[PDB]
């Protein structure tokens, strides 16, 4: 909470969870990224920049690869087609 | 998309003399259109004009007109890919 | 070859560039028409966003954002806001007449808005099979207008519509049963004949 | 009274999983609620509701000392009564 309120005041503190030894709970595959982009990278998504530039929010997202697919990190190569 | 067939069925049932036959021929047209895309539909029931064809017959769904008649026996080498 | 106009007829109906009307009651923000289409360079990315209008009602807000040559304009509550300014301001001309706002966004691209719900983008033959979005590719052929973003033709307008959803985490519109009397005419035959 | 799917978008409220946390946004009304994995709540009221809100989070005035206004309109000092 001390992080989150301090983040809401306009000065987000970075990497406080490195040695806190406590981390927030998140679904398997994703790690608690301090100031993750609210703009995800789902496999079926149109690449529209400058229209998804909302404020950053703390939360947990997939690893560096592993684009989202219905709340389950999968490698960018295996994005399934939909019809 | 079954919208055109819906309009066709309403028109046929209201306008024609015998609404039973028109309804059971409009549903059949839609079913044939669907089965032209691979999707077979089982729409026939006692309240929906299940075919009562002669006594020595029986209704099927995926028939085999290769050997149904027996001129095919008279001409076996003749192709029957159907 | 004459010009061509999209049209957002009513609140959930669209009229593509090749004269195809369809029904798509969205809730999210969609790509009404864009030029960043395939291997083309592309210039503009007009977007339309629905708010509270899956069921056509008297709230039904709409907002269009035009991302043409850099800066982006947006139309909301009968007003035009130029959030970021176009780099060739010689082209921009927001002429207002009658009950409509007419935006002249260059040579071949223009937009007509009736301040409430009707939106119509007008193109000249410059584009001519270079666009896509909820308005088809504008190539004279009316059959292939439902090509979703996956470059495949969909037989159902709602699928082709959800394909153009800008944010891939908001709600897909449901496949509503097909009936003539949508919501309140459902069992009110009196009202049905009245509206007829 | 009926369980619904997710995401949900009716009546101007958008309910979706953002960054792994369930989120309920109502920007038309100027509010955004959120629930993380462990179960914490988080409400982001707007600024139009300045000095206007009245609830278990206290009125939204810059002062932090008069935030225990009960429903009767009288300030208390024991959090449980508030
Ligand atoms: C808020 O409203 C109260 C009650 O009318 C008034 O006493 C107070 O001065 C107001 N405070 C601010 C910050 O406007
Ligand atoms: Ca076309
Ligand atoms: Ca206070």
């Amino acid at each position: 909470e001390y992080a989150r309120t301090c983040a809401q005041e306009g000065m987000v503190l970075y990497g406080w969870t490195d040695h806190s030894a406590c981390s927030p709970v998140c679904p398997a595959g994703m790690e608690y990224r301090q100031c993750v982009s609210p703009c995800a990278r789902t496999c079926q998504s149109l690449h529209i920049n400058e229209m998804c530039q909302e404020r950053c929010v703390d939360g947990c997202s997939c690893p560096e690869g592993q684009l989202l697919d219905e709340g389950l990190c999968v490698e960018s190569t295996e994005c399934p087609c939909v019809h | 998309s079954p919208l055109p067939y819906l309009r066709n069925c309403r028109y046929d049932v209201c306008s024609c003399s015998d609404g039973r036959e028109c309804l059971c021929g409009a549903l059949a047209s839609y079913a044939a259109a669907c089965a032209g895309r691979g999707v077979r539909v089982a729409w026939r029931e006692p309240g929906r004009c299940e075919l009562n064809c002669p006594k020595g017959q029986v209704y099927l769904q995926c028939g085999t007109p290769c050997n149904l008649t027996c001129r095919s026996l008279s001409y076996p080498d003749e192709e029957c890919n159907e | 070859v004459c010009d061509a106009t999209c049209s957002t007829i009513g609140m959930a109906h669209y009229l593509t560039f090749d004269g195809l009307k369809y029904l798509f009651p969205g809730e999210c923000q969609y790509v009404l028409v864009q030029d960043y289409c395939g291997s083309n360079p592309g210039t503009f990315r007009i977007l339309v966003g629905n708010k509270g209008c899956s069921h056509p009602s008297v709230k039904c807000k709409k907002r269009v954002t035009i991302l043409v040559e850099g800066g982006e304009i947006e139309l909301f509550d009968g007003e035009v806001n130029v959030k970021r300014p176009m780099k060739d301001e010689t082209h921009f001309e927001v002429v207002e007449s009658g009950r409509y706002i007419i935006l002249l966004l260059g040579k071949a691209l223009s937009v007509v808005w009736d301040r409430h719900l009707s939106i119509s983008v007008v193109l000249k033959q410059t584009y001519q099979e270079k666009v896509c979005g909820l308005c088809g590719n504008f190539d004279g052929i009316q059959n292939n207008d439902l090509t979703s973003s996956n470059l495949q033709v969909e037989e159902d307008p709602v699928d082709f519509g959800n394909s153009w959803k800008v944010s891939s985490q908001c709600a897909d519109t449901r496949k509503v049963p097909l009936d003539s009397s949508p919501a309140t005419c459902h069992n009110n035959i009196m009202k049905q004949t009245m509206v007829d | 009274d009926q369980r619904v799917s997710m995401p949900y978008a009716s009546k101007g409220l958008y309910l979706e999983t953002e960054a792994g946390y369930y989120k309920l946004s109502g920007e038309a009304y100027g509010f955004v609620a959120r629930i993380d994995g462990s179960g914490n709540f988080q409400v982001l009221l707007s600024d139009r509701y300045f000095n206007k809100t009245c609830g278990l989070c206290g009125n939204f005035n810059i002062f932090a000392e008069d935030d225990f206004m009960t429903q009767e309109g009288t300030l208390t000092s024991d959090p449980y009564d508030f």
